[PDB]
């Protein structure tokens, strides 16, 4: 009997199949979140600075209470 | 494809050829390549006579 090396392909790997595809972001959706993080973002700031102002009138009225100094 | 060598037409081959002359689609073209090799190999796996060496 005669043993040589012996053929096998079974799936045949794929001959050339594309991988890269569309994830995630789609391209009008993205900018609803990117610009919608923006005006998320100077809502949440400028509440902050305007509890600063708060801050801000108590500190320099500190100075005018203080006479003596 | 013009000229065979040992044993070539009967293998499938797949040639990538673009456009443009530049560095970019020549780069592409030998990826294009390599996706299109394995092909070749596969068919190598599904044809092998035994006989001489």
């Amino acid at each position: 009997x005669x043993x040589x090396x012996x053929x096998x392909x079974x799936x045949x790997x794929x001959x050339x199949x594309x991988x890269x595809x569309x994830x995630x972001x789609x391209g009008y959706s993205m900018f609803a979140v990117g610009i919608g993080a923006l005006l998320f973002g100077y809502w949440s700031m400028m509440k902050w600075n305007r509890e600063r102002r708060r801050l801000q009138i108590e500190d320099f009225e500190a100075r005018i209470a203080l006479m003596p100094l | 494809k013009t000229q065979p060598y040992d044993v070539y037409d009967q293998v499938e081959f797949d040639v990538p050829i673009g456009s443009r002359g530049d560095c970019y689609d020549r780069y592409l073209c030998r990826v294009e390549e390599m996706r299109q090799s394995i092909r070749i190999i596969s068919q190598c796996l599904n044809k092998m006579p035994p006989g001489e060496i």
